[PDB]
DNA sequence: TCGGATGTATATATCTGACACGTGCCTGGAGACTAGGGAGTAATCCCCTTGGCGGTTAAAACGCGGGGGACAGCGCGTACGTGCGTTTAAGCGGTGCTAGAGCTGTCTACGACCAATTGAGCGGCCTCGGCACCGGGATTCTCGA
DNA sequence: TCGAGAATCCCGGTGCCGAGGCCGCTCAATTGGTCGTAGACAGCTCTAGCACCGCTTAAACGCACGTACGCGCTGTCCCCCGCGTTTTAACCGCCAAGGGGATTACTCCCTAGTCTCCAGGCACGTGTCAGATATATACATCCGA
């Protein structure tokens, strides 16, 4: 049956990048598995502190937080510069 | 500020673990591995709080902090 | 009298092993922690309790840290440590870089 | 008649003596036989020192007795 | 438009996001901010990631990615060293380095 | 009760809730607090009954948390258990090396 | 006036059952306490994680038992298995 | 059907070329057998891990996706096979 | 009939395997191995290929890194040619049992 | 200190199988609307933190004599690196086969929700003997002989 | 060895506060019942893991030979260690002030839930050119002079 996976997306961020380079499936499987753990690290820490204020839902607060604790100072700031611009270009529209 | 942990303090604390013969600038080595360890913790803490929205650090901050480095403390309601 | 150089150091090692009280003086702690956390914030408040558990976290890591260099120093064929004892222990335990 | 002297390096010494051999004789049999000089050597028998003036059996050693050395520096 | 990653200009996608974290058992309810929030990080984190690998395998004169160039790309970089310090890639080889006084006088 | 059914002496409505509450699954099964119930108590039990000993070895009727800091470190399976934890006011295990001892 | 619930009393009541004339500090307490959750959050969560690993979403007492032989040592794995099936065939047995 | 005399199969060259890749120039006789016991206990590790998985999906086949959370539970994740 | 000097002919290996990347230990034997070990746990067990290979590759990296700190260790210890005290030492210090 | 020899980096043809791309179709995601519960907001209490003063005494700081430890030079003999011929099992490659993994239908017992009820567990009070502190003597090492 | 000087453990008396117990109360656990679906069971198909045999050759094993390194011995110089005197600030006890942590009441609006529609992404299929293989050459480097 289908089988998820994380392919178009990194394949077009790629093409964004470096315009005319290509990658192997070995190097596809390993991005794909960094992704799925960066992803559960993140949410299962956020979901952790939700619970740990006593607090009955998960917000973008609790993910600013949880990746200002994960990730090391620059490129901390750098996502969360990253993160606020996504949200209020969203929001404007 | 930092000159504050004393040498003898120093010296009791390397005791315990059962040195012999002390000597050179291991004083001023731990005062730096121990400034650097502080610092870690302390930033976890105040990130925790000021998540928090409070202005008093508590027990279950540090205690939480110390949680996340893999080094868990019994004795503290944590 | 005079007592030879190593005896009172291995009394200090027995009477230090058993007991369980801390050795670092509570008021010049609390204000290295205080001078410490005013750059990250300012005018920050703290409980006691905090402070104790941060002083125990404190004692531990760098008793732990002691036995392991004295390992280290026992295993080159010398009694006296040196600080490229605590760089070599603290490079195998992983945490420096 | 001899004796037994035990040394720091747990090497026992065997030498003929007798009752009328003073400290002299003695010390100098240990620095003959073993190049020690006289100087360096203190006897304890029976848990009691000695005067180089007097005899051995003035502190009643016997035969196959153990004195003990050490060595002074 | 109509899709939702096409609002916040995002190649990731966030309506998969979303349901990934509702299905997740995470929370009781979830916000409405968040999918967008955590889609930005990665798009970052993966930018991040393929232009160092990219420009290793520029160096070695390849116009394709081999994990030796992702291994070299992240270990010799210090902050993404730190992040993947328990981390292991099939293939990636290690760093050519020598001890000092192990090499001939 | 239910406690009484099964002649434990932990609660079991309690860890039912507490795992109902703490979003581990959609549904929870009728026999799995029972068991973990019985798994918490052996654990304490065993803990309880080596400090108790430890205190009786040094002639006092109060447990101490030096008590439980050697009871833990002692047996060889619980310190492996609790491998990376520090307990507060807990003491060192008094070990020297062979070679600082004088000749 | 805040009702904080804790493992006090069950712990003195085991603490009697197995030595009857000892008795225990507060410290003592709060190490108990704080024992008893970090050993109950970790068989928790890897009883849970297994469950959605193996797309299942009901948690039943065989998901316990493999958490129980993954997390202890085989001594006391392997106690603790016997003892938690004695306790689920005496309850199940009656009614 | 029951096998035997396995470990000396991890050969003294391959041990060697091994100890090359990290940055060894000088080995001693008697370091190879010390090894051949370390590897051991290793894998006497992981495995005890990965049949249990087995175990719980009623299955009779060791799959890699098993290897792979055995491996994640001791903290040494690793990249490459899904998941 | 030239001779290299000894030293020489390694520190042209140590290159030469630090710059490849494919692995080292052969097939068979390990997958005898692996089939051995898992016997004792239960019998009659398949195994599917992609297993074998994760387990030699988890297993080659752990090796390498365990090496690469008995060589820091021997270093440290004023010599050049590691023992098997160094190993179990690096083994004590990570915190292994 | 050179010079012969050897290993290595580079230049070049080439053929293949893995990578980039087009297609059809299926299911999960988008749009419009509801409703109700969780979160923000305002006001009040009183509890714990900050601040400071006096004193006392224990610990900190400083200076001196010396001996035991760290470190460098030297000799040795033994264990390991390098080369070569012989022996051996890993690796490639086609063939058979079936046990066992994976998907499909069924129906059924097991768990979620809910109304009524009552007693198990928590907050508050009081009481005492086990433990902390102090004075005293027997015991056991430890340095100069 | 050994004997005297301290340092330490064992013994006995006294006082005080934290632990063990008792009492009164409130909300969460029990009981009885209905209704829906997660999963156990039985079955079917198709793949890949096991066993097999033959041929090739690159890799492993055993043996000589030589020399560089681990180790023990020795000598020197100096850096902490034990001890006594002067200096200081930690801690205990006490008192004042007040900021904000914790509750309680009220209001609103944000997200789960519903249905309907349709287009983004998945497996399938196919063509082609970037890199591995094999070959040939010039440059860098190493050990005997």
């Amino acid at each position: 049956t289908r089988k998820e996976s994380y392919a178009i997306y990194v394949y077009k961020v790629l093409k964004q990048v470096h315009p005319d380079t290509g990658i192997s499936s070995k190097a596809m499987s390993i991005m794909n598995s960094f992704v799925n753990d960066v992803f559960e690290r993140i949410a299962g820490e956020a979901s952790r502190l939700a619970h740990y204020n006593k607090r009955s839902t998960i917000t973008s607060r609790e993910i600013q937080t949880a990746v200002r604790l994960l990730l090391p100072g620059e490129l901390a700031k750098h996502a969360v510069s990253e993160g606020t611009k996504a949200v209020t270009k969203y929001t404007s529209a | 500020n930092i000159q504050g942990i004393t040498k003898p303090a120093i010296r009791r604390l390397a005791r315990r673990g059962g040195v012999k013969r002390i000597s050179g600038l291991i004083y001023e080595e731990t005062r730096g591995v121990l400034k650097v360890f502080l610092e870690n913790v302390i930033r976890d803490a105040v990130t925790y709080t000021e998540h928090a929205k409070r202005k008093t650090v508590t027990a279950m901050d540090v205690v939480y902090a110390l949680k996340r480095q893999g080094r868990t403390l019994y004795g503290f309601g944590g | 009298h005079r007592y030879r150089p190593g005896t009172v150091a291995l009394r200090e090692i027995r009477r230090y092993q058993k007991s369980t009280e801390l050795l670092i003086r509570k008021l010049p702690f609390q204000r290295l922690v205080r001078e410490i956390a005013q750059d990250f914030k300012t005018d920050l408040r703290f409980q006691s309790s905090a402070v104790m558990a941060l002083q125990e976290a404190s004692e531990a890591y760098l008793v732990a840290l002691f036995e392991d260099t004295n390992l280290c120093a026992i295993h080159a064929k010398r009694v006296t440590i040196m600080p490229k004892d605590i760089q070599l222990a603290r490079r195998i335990r992983g945490e420096r870089a | 008649m001899q004796i037994f002297v035990k040394t720091l390096t747990g090497k026992t010494i065997t030498l003929e003596v007798e009752p009328s051999d003073t400290i002299e004789n003695v010390k100098a049999k240990i620095q003959d036989k073993e190049g020690i000089p006289p100087d360096q050597q203190r006897l304890i028998f029976a848990g009691k020192q000695l005067e180089d003036g007097r005899t051995l059996s003035d502190y009643n050693i016997q035969k196959e007795s153990t004195l003990h050395l050490v060595l002074r520096l | 438009a109509k899709t939702r990653s096409s609002r916040a200009g995002l190649q990731f996608p966030v309506g998969r996001v979303h349901r990934l974290l509702r299905k997740g058992n995470y929370a009781e309810r979830v916000g409405a901010g968040a999918p967008v929030y955590l889609a930005a990080v990665l798009e970052y984190l993966t930018a991040e990631i393929l232009e160092l690998a990219g420009n290793a395998a520029r160096d070695n004169k390849k116009t394709r990615i081999i994990p030796r160039h992702l291994q070299l790309a992240v270990r010799n970089d210090e902050e993404l060293n730190k992040l993947l310090g328990r981390v292991t890639i099939a293939q990636g080889g290690v760093l050519p380095n020598i001890q000092s006084v192990l090499l001939p006088k």
